[PDB]
RNA sequence: ACCCUCAGAAGGGAGGCGAAAUAGAGCAUGAAAUCAGUUGGCGAUCGAGCGACAGGGCAUACAAGGUCCCUCGACGAAUGACCGACGCGCGAGCGUCCAGUAAGACUCACGGGAAGCCGAUGUUCUGUCGUACGUUUUGAAAAACGAGCCAGGGAGUGUGUCU
RNA sequence: CGCUCUAAUUGGAUGGAAGUAGGGGUGAAAACUCCUAUGGACCGAUUAGUGACGAAAAUCCUGGCCAUAGUAGCAGCGAUA
RNA sequence: UGUCCCAACGUUGGGCCCGGUGAACUGUACAUUCCAGUGCGGAGUCUGGAGACACCCAGGGGGAAGCGAAGACCCUAUGGA
């Protein structure tokens, strides 16, 4: 697995991680990209709106075939990755919790750093026609988060 | 509108190609040029053949496209562009620092470049860019 | 409170007029990178030089722009070949005994990287006392 | 016989594959193949005196 | 271990051991292909063997390189004048003299200057040249054949005889 | 020029070997060398040997990995639940 | 008698958007092309011009002498059956 790729001052910082999550790695880059810079509390509200389907997550890199969304600003393609979004809510629930147990005001902290990393694949095999089989794998994702005092 | 031309050239009764060749050379030397009275610029030859060439250029084309000007305005400018490496940085700069005009929007009367004037008294086979544009279908906006 | 290199760091060798002329030549003329053909087009192809052998090789055929082919004509001046850019001739040193016979006016010494701190200290202090420069000195805080 | 203990065969042309002897879809025997024979190995018969 | 978090013997946070946890369990070292985040350079008006050689922009902790810029002066290969004087030519222009002079690459010396400053490195711009590589072929950029990329593996050896 | 192991002669290393990453210097070049970080135990030079000794290629072999793509399929069958 | 003149409207499952699952083919490199030319005489990449702001969604397949298969025709081998 990963290690924090960014240095963090323990006195004004809170950390958190997700390990080997079986979810879309592509959906994770998108989400991370979108919530970085936000307030932990803003991030949570955002993600629930995505899960609810009122707020789209811009898909700027992994957008082939993806349909445009009116709410996307400065871009066109977007979706509502609820699974990955739920995993990030867990990540924030943990981070904000760690943050509080340390004396900070969790929700008000800024998402200084957030990044997803593909740590592997749970390998699968899907039987095909003509007596042959091909891969049918699941991505395994790790993700870091560093909250910081405003 | 407003063009700080270091030189104002009067095309009236001048050989388009010879004017262009010189305007090209100067623009590449850093000069800002303005060609005036394009419609009155001239090209030697049998009007019937001359016109056929320009009419052919209008007709040529396809989806990729071959936009060829019909106004004496562009005709002249396209002539100049053909004498500049307009796709290179330097070339495009030079070309963009050159503008052709219908009539003369300036106060000063342009100058006549050497060796570009055509003596109407000893020449009968030649044509006016304006005449060409009218043949091509242009709207005589001059 | 600041870093200072041990030894005669500023020491320069003394060279005949011809040698310094030649040393200055080498430095001015340089040579081409001489990297292997197309090493930049394929990661699996490293920079290390290999004679282009393709019958059709553009480089082997000496086409201008495809890089220089290694030839004796590119050799450096006999009199300066191998000298440190400073003019000194290097002498690889592994211990204190290697310093013996070394002319500190003409040669500078390089301590093998494997030598440890303890022995380097001894080598560095006795090299200085013999008037010999150490190309790769230790930087102590003084 | 190191690397020769197998009945691997080559499918020849037809499946977009190189003519390399294979067994259980694994290349074998030939020197360029992992687990294949050594082309020109050390030999007991050599007079080293 | 303990504590907080969690649906939780998961995971995460904090913490503890050890010289080292970036030795934390398929755990020594930890390359390339390649992925995430990020830094430098380029960037939504512009053209494609991706570069070589020149030369500019911007960027650079130390170390392991230390040079470089301008005035002037010395030296000065080949080459080699302007102007002016005189004489020719219809003319463009030429001849003689000024003069093998002034000039002339490199190199050096005095004085002055630079430390992102010189080299070098990353990227990018400009100029010149340039349609991969290997093979087949009279002729390959080839609409002839091979390879997605990288790493590792992958082809004159032994005995006998002869020369 | 470079690689393996042997021999003689002779050196380096926990005051940090090999390897790796980034960087400095030399050689026309094969390649040699240094610095910083990582690493944490081995490593050379000269001379004479040794050889399962050097790769960009073989629809080469094995493993790993990118694009393909969040794409095709998860509808079609007289059993539409 | 919708085979045709000559096509229309409708039904159901797809297709399109959303959640979840999640391959493969193919890839020397570069690649926004078009018209002409040239070239081993069938060029996105050479030459000259023309055109060309970037990215994305759907489509039907003109081109990549598209992908797939070391041509099964023909000849050649002091080949095989
Ligand atoms: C004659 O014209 C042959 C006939 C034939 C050959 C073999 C088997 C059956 C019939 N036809 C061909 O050779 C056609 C070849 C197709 C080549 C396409 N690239
Ligand atoms: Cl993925
Ligand atoms: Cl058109
Ligand atoms: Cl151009
Ligand atoms: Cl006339
Ligand atoms: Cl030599
Ligand atoms: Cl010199
Ligand atoms: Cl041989
Ligand atoms: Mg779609
Ligand atoms: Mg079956
Ligand atoms: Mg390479
Ligand atoms: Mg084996
Ligand atoms: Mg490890
Ligand atoms: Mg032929
Ligand atoms: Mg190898
Ligand atoms: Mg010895
Ligand atoms: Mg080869
Ligand atoms: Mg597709
Ligand atoms: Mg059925
Ligand atoms: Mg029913
Ligand atoms: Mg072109
Ligand atoms: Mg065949
Ligand atoms: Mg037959
Ligand atoms: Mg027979
Ligand atoms: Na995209
Ligand atoms: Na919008
Ligand atoms: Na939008
Ligand atoms: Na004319
Ligand atoms: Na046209
Ligand atoms: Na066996
Ligand atoms: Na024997
Ligand atoms: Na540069
Ligand atoms: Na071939
Ligand atoms: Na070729
Ligand atoms: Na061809
Ligand atoms: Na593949
Ligand atoms: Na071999
Ligand atoms: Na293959
Ligand atoms: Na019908
Ligand atoms: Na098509």
């Amino acid at each position: 697995g990963i290690s924090y790729s960014v240095e963090a001052d323990p006195d004004t910082t809170a950390k958190a991680m997700l390990r080997e999550r079986q979810m879309s790695f592509k959906h994770s880059k998108a989400i991370a990209r979108e919530i970085k810079g936000k307030t932990a509390g803003e991030a949570v509200d955002y993600l629930e709106a995505v899960i609810e389907g009122d707020q789209p997550v811009p898909f700027k890199q992994h957008n082939s075939g993806v349909g445009h969304k009116s709410k996307v600003d400065g871009w066109d393609a977007g979706r509502y990755p609820e699974k990955a979004s739920k995993a990030f809510l867990d990540l924030l629930e943990n981070a904000v919790g760690n943050a509080d147990h340390q004396g900070f005001d969790g929700e008000a902290m800024t998402i200084k750093h957030v990044a997803a990393h593909k740590v592997g694949e749970q390998q699968g095999r899907k039987p095909r026609a003509m007596g042959r089989a091909s891969a049918w794998n699941s991505p395994q994702v790790d993700v870091e988060l560093i909250l910081e005092e405003p | 509108a407003e063009f700080d031309a270091d030189v104002i050239v009067d095309a009236r009764d001048c050989i388009m190609g010879r004017v262009a060749s010189q305007v090209a050379e100067q623009a590449l030397d850093g000069e800002t040029v303005a060609v005036v009275n394009a419609e009155r610029a001239v090209i030697t030859g049998r009007e019937e053949q001359i016109v056929e060439k320009y009419e052919k250029r209008v007709d040529i084309g396809n989806d990729n496209g071959y936009f060829y000007p019909k106004r004496p305005d562009g005709i002249f400018k396209r002539t100049i562009r053909g004498m500049l490496p307009h796709k290179k940085q330097r070339g495009r700069e030079a070309f963009e620092s050159v503008r052709v005009y219908l009539g003369n929007p300036y106060d000063e009367d342009g100058e006549v470049l050497d060796g570009t004037s055509l003596d109407r008294l000893s020449n009968i086979k030649f044509v006016t860019l304006g005449e060409i544009s009218e043949t091509l279908g242009a709207n005589k906006t001059w | 409170t600041e870093l200072q290199a041990r030894g005669l760091t500023e020491k320069t060798p003394d060279l005949s007029d011809e040698d310094a002329r030649l040393l200055t030549q080498r430095h001015r003329v340089g040579k081409p990178q001489f990297n292997r053909q197309d090493h930049h087009k394929k990661k699996r192809v490293s920079t290390s030089w290999r004679k282009p052998r393709g019958q059709l090789s553009k480089q082997r055929r000496g086409i201008k722009g495809k890089g220089d082919t290694v030839e004796a004509g590119f050799r450096s001046p006999t009199a300066v070949r191998g000298k440190h850019p400073s003019g000194f001739e290097e002498v690889r040193v592994h211990n204190v005994d290697d310093l013996e016979g070394v002319d500190g006016d003409t040669e500078a010494v390089r301590i093998a990287s494997k030598v440890g701190a303890r022995k380097r200290e001894r080598i560095e202090e006795e090299a200085e006392d013999a008037g010999i420069r150490v190309l790769n000195p230790t930087y102590v805080e003084v | 016989y190191a690397g020769l203990r197998t009945p691997a065969e080559s499918f020849g042309s037809g499946r977009g594959q190189a003519h390399v002897p294979k067994l259980d879809g694994r290349a074998r025997r030939v020197p360029q193949a992992v687990k294949g024979r050594s082309a020109h190995p050390p030999k007991t018969e050599k007079d080293r005196s």
